[PDB]
């Protein structure tokens, strides 16, 4: 269809040029809608043909912006759904047991995708409903950067409890200031600090609650810049660390399998152009994403509950297929 | 204040029905049957989805309405059991259309009751029994019958007058139906630059404009205005936008043919669109 | 009498024991235009502290000592009195006013202690003009042999630790580190320098502007990205505003964070400082004694809005910008002084040998 | 609000690229293995231009051939490109006179050379210009785009240095001149007689 | 309806959200003697919980299951109603009252969830007596397979680790550890046992009374002196009140201290617990979810004066009596279950396989 191609082009251009949609939840919903339209408004007979089409579209979308993994995760989830539906409609995991022991598909796939959207809708409330069991009165909670999930978590927690929140601005993109006003609009008695001071204050923090951008297979994290330092300080002081992360943010990739994991933007934010002559020799780097090893993570909180990092491999194995990590 | 939309009290089995979730239990999910005067209902956990689901909250979303079929009815114990696996998307669409039409009908009846200032709930129940459910019984098609009868009354007031409620109540109901079942408003606009830089430029332009405007039938007068020197805006404020678009396309084709015949210039600045 | 400075804004609960002044409010509004309560040098120095025109610890100490020299030259003993204790009694309100303008640092504290010990040791039989000349000469000698020669010796010692082709990471603005790097490059070494800065002072652009003018290759980035560049870093060199008796390093806010991340990356950490900055007091953290700067400095105009414009209007909103923090000795490997390269735990020993 | 349009001159009316320009148009030189025309077209597409006109006079055949294979010439592109060729062109003034003769532009178009590297989103500037036009009833005719920079930056070469004098309250340009080889600058009294509130020299 | 137990004494600010009752204040003072809310299987168990007549987690679970068996036996359906839902709706107030008397543990939470699932699984067509008999049989089978066979299998597994001539350190009164040690000593293993106890419950003496009754050589000391005795200790063996999905161990207050000091002294740590005790919920500290017992037990008579006699008359003074704490998973080397000998990180895996 002409409109299908138009929407695909608009989506890939928006992804590769700048931001949009604002929240990763909206991006995942738009990706799922586009994939649903691809499945419906296109011709295909065998499951292999549909898988090849989905693979080509996923390759294109991932090549549009590699640093954004939500589109790839949704594509892989759709591929896994297709595999499961075909397997249980035609016949009937890669474990040791398997080692020792050797027409109406489209409607089912559409229903599964609709179920996926339905459970995507209430993910934030599912995460925030269990905030009261992780916060005690007169606690000190430290946060980095800007994250709507953590914002809703803290707002839900503060309804029936009183505590203090310390937010470190994520320089240069000082988005933490929004927390500084937003939590203040809820009356949570928050404090603002520059992100050069974490360790200095870190000894007086009971718990750290942070969001994330991506979760890898081994249990690592792709977070905002400086989160590695915060996790290191937490490990030094042995303060428990909480990663409020929805289920759709589990990329089955691995940290060192590739590069461009960090995302580099114009060095204008770090060093303004008005410097002049010194810019002619000075090299400036402005990475906006940092890698957090799984050793420094104490707990993961998702729309399905709490988990340890050591269990992440299971969840990644329950949502994707090993033969789709290459895409 | 409020009552069941239909005279029938307990919906039959294998009937897709709207629900509103309220809470979550071990046996399943609690809902209110919104269109049956908010009677309590259950969705079994073993029927939420065809896939393997471990948590009810994955799809419950307390406070969000849903479309669930009915799998078992027990009028003696007041127990109704519902389902989500059986309902098809088409069934959900038609049930949603049913719910929207029933909501419109109930809004009309509630406005009539408020106008009558019938503070007695029994009076409102009798109003449901007499005014709207009469057409429901006559048409032998619940839901759609009331809306179709109200549309006919908005068209021909004979149906509304045929009711035996009252005189002032009939006037109030007619006023409510007119204010609610007659929201007609449309104005289709388009832009086209028609100009011939030839011998009889203004003459050919006027002739082409008159020929195009001659295609505007009654209740659809296509008025052409000179917003700019070379461009002209054609406006047709008429209902039935599906037919209005075709009429505008035919007029544009006629204008283009007339302009091309006299060796002139005709450009389609924009296709017809609502305002 | 000298009026007190009023606190600006609401302070954090944990920092209720520290002051917090605004840059706009200066005491000079409530002082005689011809200075009578305090010497004009004192009020000028307090004005140029409170306005942030002097930032470096060495610069602050040098300016304080020059102003004190001016006061000593302008001083005249009263009749039925002697210089020895009258001078200190007259100097005390000046130090109080200077603290009011901006809290004192380790260098200024040590300079004040040394000057008090020198003045108290002035013999009663000394003549006023001779005593003033002797005090001026002693101050000049102290400045020389405790800044210039110390920096030269520290640079010479640090030259050995720097090898060809390595990468050195610095932080903030500090004269000693810049001098060390420039002299090492001049002597013939070839290396890159990685400069780490932090908000809101952004003082790193100072030393960067020096390095480019020396031809040294350089790289620049904010503090949060340090973990990104530490894999390629070989040595870490930091400037210390104060050395405590327990081996703790009292320095700029980001020092301890960088030391921790570098230790996690298995990179040696170096510290160069002068012996005159070695304090005898100890503190185990950055909460008991610190400095609260102007909270309005945290505001940054991102996009078209200043997200923290009317931060006072939010009752439960507090802003916090420390100036100092403490690095535990275990995260430090060297202390480089004129005495040589010493372990971070040998600070008290030097404290004993300088008295 | 009519759709936005942009004119893109694909020829620099100056011989600053001999002998390179003698066998290759300046606009087609590879900056980073990418032609400058590609850079400026991408910049125009990013800022929301839906209609772009390219005027090419010198070696227009090569520019035509290269552009017709580009992404922007594909039917899927949202940037409608129209190519104009005319050997009579000798200066930008002739290009604008031709534009007015054929009346391609409707209102508020973009003027930019074919060798401009930029990533500027001019939505804010466009909105400001339209508001100023509406309030002042068609007085303002041009809105330049300028970027703050220190004079010591390498980009500020001595050939293209410019000094401006404007009113800081409304961004109303009052004087504008080049500074090639001038050790001092002159400003007429008129600038101060009108705007007595204040004048800022940049 | 049932009233609400009054909180006794001021609480620490960090523990303001948790309740704190007093053993003197019994809720039954505001309830009918011929229990009219429902039959008095409530009150017997509630009083034995509030007064601390039963302490062991397995003992609490067994007592609760016996009481609920009596509840089911005495229960009869109301006309025009369904058992599978009315039973649970009626049983919820029992749980509310029991929580009021004393907060529930993970074992009882699992038992309640299992029995609710069993009641829900009961069809709507089967007869009353058959349903009651099958519910009782299911409760009996659950008790058997989840306590007795589990303990026997765990003892068989633990018999391998216990070597000759070694020293084993235990903590508190835990039935599983005592049975493991007794059965191991039965099979000819020769070894010592070191008992560590802590105030104010001092329930460790319980297991001491067992060890001498089994002829096992033993030693007894308070918790703070543990750092003195660990150098000669070869193994540390601890019972657990619950396991969380993150691998942490929720247990009596002193467990984490013993684990930390044992790690600091390079001594392996064993945690023995049954699969049914595994809990899906997770926590990172003892502040979010705990239970504050009666602070009056903290008072002790040293010499002829009790220092904390009139503690209520000091406004600034506060007393806390914690009963539970969380040991981080990285300090635990074993979980011994009927499924075998597993690491702590594999706790969630069991939760996956036993759920279906």
């Amino acid at each position: 269809g002409s409109e299908l191609s138009e929407r695909i082009e608009s989506f890939v251009e928006t992804l590769k040029r700048g931001g949009g949609p604002r929240s990763s939840e909206e991006m995942a919903r738009e990706t799922l809608g586009l994939l649903r339209q691809i499945i419906t408004d296109h011709r295909w007979s065998n499951a292999g043909e549909l898988m090849e089409l989905i693979r080509r579209e996923g390759r294109r979308m991932t090549a549009a912006q590699p640093s954004e993994t939500t589109v790839g995760n949704m594509v892989r989830r759709v591929l896994k759904i297709i595999r499961e539906e075909y397997g249980r409609l035609h016949g009937r995991q890669e474990s040791l047991h398997k080692l020792l022991t050797s027409a109406q598909l489209q409607s089912n796939i559409i229903e599964a995708i609709n179920e996926l959207l339905v459970e995507l809708e209430g993910t934030m409330e599912n995460i925030a409903a269990q905030a009261l069991e992780h916060i005690h009165s007169n606690e000190v909670i430290m946060t980095i950067g800007f994250s709507r999930t953590v914002e809703a978590f803290l707002k839900e927690a503060a309804r029936k409890r009183k505590f203090h929140v310390i937010v470190a601005e994520c320089a240069p993109f000082c988005q933490g200031h929004e927390m500084a006003v937003n939590l203040s609009k809820a009356g949570i008695e928050t404090t603002v600090m520059t992100d050069a001071a974490i360790f200095a204050v870190m000894s007086r923090v009971n718990k750290v609650i942070i969001g994330t951008k991506t979760i890898l297979a081994n249990g690592a994290l792709r977070a905002v810049t400086g989160t590695h330092t915060l996790a290191l300080a937490a490990k030094h002081h042995s303060t428990p660390l909480i990663v409020c992360a929805p289920m759709f943010k589990l990329s089955p990739q691995f940290p060192n399998e590739e590069d461009s994991f960090h995302k580099f933007v114009a060095p204008e934010e770090v060093l303004p152009f008005t410097e002049g002559d010194i810019l002619e020799k000075v090299s400036v780097h402005c990475p906006v994403f940092d890698y957090v090893p799984p050793e420094l993570i104490t707990l993961f909180i998702s729309n399905i509950g709490g988990n340890a990092p050591s269990y992440i491999y299971r969840l990644m194995s329950e949502l994707y297929h090993p033969d789709d990590h290459v895409l | 204040l409020s009552c069941r939309f239909y005279q029938h009290k307990f919906p039959e089995v294998e009937d897709v029905v709207m629900v509103n979730v309220r809470s979550i239990a071990e046996m399943g999910a609690y809902v209110s049957l919104l269109e049956y005067n908010n009677i309590e209902g259950m969705i079994l956990l073993s029927e939420l989805s065809r896939r393997r689901i471990r948590s009810i909250n994955k799809l419950i979303r307390i406070g969000r309405n849903e479309c669930v079929v009915v799998i078992r009815v027990d009028k003696e114990k007041g127990y109704i059991d519902l389902s989500k696996r059986r309902v098809s998307p088409e069934e959900a669409i038609k049930c949603e259309d049913k719910f929207t039409k029933s909501k419109t009908v109930y809004s009309i009846l509630r406005h009539v009751a408020e106008v009558l200032e019938y503070t007695k709930d029994e009076q409102l129940e009798s109003l449901f029994q007499r005014t709207a459910w009469v057409f429901d019984d006559k048409y032998k098609r619940p839901g759609y019958g009331a809306y179709d009868a109200f549309k006919h009354a908005v068209s021909d007031p004979s149906i509304l007058d045929s009711l035996d409620l009252n005189e002032d109540e009939r006037e109030v109901l007619i006023n409510n139906i007119n204010r609610r079942l007659t929201p007609q408003a449309v104005k289709i606009r388009a832009d086209i630059e028609v100009a011939c830089y030839g011998y009889e430029g203004i003459d050919a332009v006027k002739e082409a404009l008159r020929a195009g405007l001659n295609c505007s039938t009654e209740n659809m007068p296509i008025k052409i205005n000179l917003i700019a020197p070379p461009r002209y805006v054609m406006t047709t404020t008429t209902l039935e936008r599906t037919e209005g678009l075709s009429v505008l396309s035919q007029a544009m084709a006629v204008i283009k043919e007339k302009i091309e015949e006299k060796r002139g210039v005709f450009n389609v600045q924009m296709e017809p669109k609502v305002v | 009498q000298v009026p007190t400075r009023k606190d600006y804004g609401s302070k954090v609960s944990l920092f209720s024991h520290l002051p917090q002044y605004s840059r706009q409010n200066s005491l000079t509004q409530f002082m005689s235009i011809p200075s009578s309560v305090i010497h004009p040098a004192m009020v000028r120095l307090g004005l140029q502290y409170s306005q942030g025109l002097v930032s470096g610890s060495n610069a602050r100490c040098i300016a304080l000592l020059r102003a004190l020299q001016q006061v000593i030259q302008d001083y005249t003993t009263p009749p039925n009195e002697e210089l020895s204790r009258d001078l200190v009694n007259k100097l005390k309100p000046y130090m109080s006013f200077l603290t009011q303008c901006r809290p004192l640092s380790a260098s200024m504290h040590n300079a004040i202690k040394f000057l008090n010990k020198e003045i108290t040791s002035v013999g009663s039989s000394k003549r006023e003009e001779e005593a003033k000349s002797e005090l001026r000469a002693a101050i000049d000698r102290y400045v020389q042999e405790k800044i210039v020669l110390a920096a030269q010796a520290i640079s010479r010692f640090a030259y050995q630790k720097i090898s060809n082709g390595d990468v050195i990471l610095v932080y903030g603005c500090s004269s000693l580190v810049s001098r060390i790097l420039q002299e090492a490059w001049t002597e013939g070494r070839r290396f890159r320098v990685v400069v780490v800065d932090s908000r809101p002072w952004l003082e790193g652009r100072h030393t960067l502007r020096s390095l480019v003018h020396a031809g040294v290759p350089a790289s620049y980035l904010l503090i949060p990205a340090a973990s990104y560049v530490l894999p390629e870093v070989s040595k870490v060199l930091l400037g210390a505003h104060a050395l405590l008796a327990n081996g703790s390093v009292m320095s700029r806010v980001g020092t301890a964070q960088l030391a921790l991340v570098a230790r996690a990356h298995n990179v040696p950490v170096l510290v160069c400082c002068e012996t005159y900055k070695f304090c005898e007091r100890v503190q185990t953290d950055a909460f008991v004694s610190n400095e609260l700067d102007d909270p309005d400095d945290l505001q940054c105009k991102r996009g078209e809005h200043v997200a923290l414009a009317n931060w006072q209007n939010h009752a439960s909103l507090r802003l916090l910008n420390l100036v100092y923090d403490v690095t535990p000795p275990e995260l430090v490997d060297l202390v480089i002084t004129e005495l040589g390269m010493i372990p971070c735990s040998s600070v008290p020993v030097v404290l004993r040998v300088k008295s | 609000p009519p759709p936005l349009q942009a004119v893109l001159v694909a020829d620099s009316f100056d011989r600053r690229f001999f002998p390179i320009s003698k066998d290759q148009p300046r606009v087609l030189l590879p900056l980073a293995n990418v032609a400058l025309i590609d850079y400026t077209l991408e910049f125009l597409t990013a800022t929301g231009v839906q209609e772009t006109f390219v005027f090419c006079c010198w070696k227009a055949a090569q520019i035509k051939e290269h552009l017709l294979k580009s992404k922007w010439c594909r039917p899927t592109s949202l940037n409608v490109v129209r190519i104009i060729t005319s050997e009579l062109y000798r200066s930008l003034g002739d290009v604008l006179r031709d534009v007015d003769a054929k009346a391609l532009v409707r209102s508020d178009f973009l003027l930019v050379y074919g060798d401009v590297i930029s990533n500027i989103n001019i939505t804010r500037a466009l909105e400001e210009h339209r508001l100023r036009r509406k309030l002042e009833k068609n007085v303002s005719v041009m809105t330049m785009i300028f970027k703050e920079s220190s004079p010591s930056h390498p980009t500020r070469c001595h050939e293209d240095n410019v000094v401006v004098a404007v009113d800081s309250t409304t961004n109303r340009v009052l004087h504008f001149q080049k500074t090639q080889g001038l050790r001092r600058f002159a400003f007429p009294l008129s600038l101060f007689q009108g705007s007595s509130d204040g004048v800022e020299v940049r």
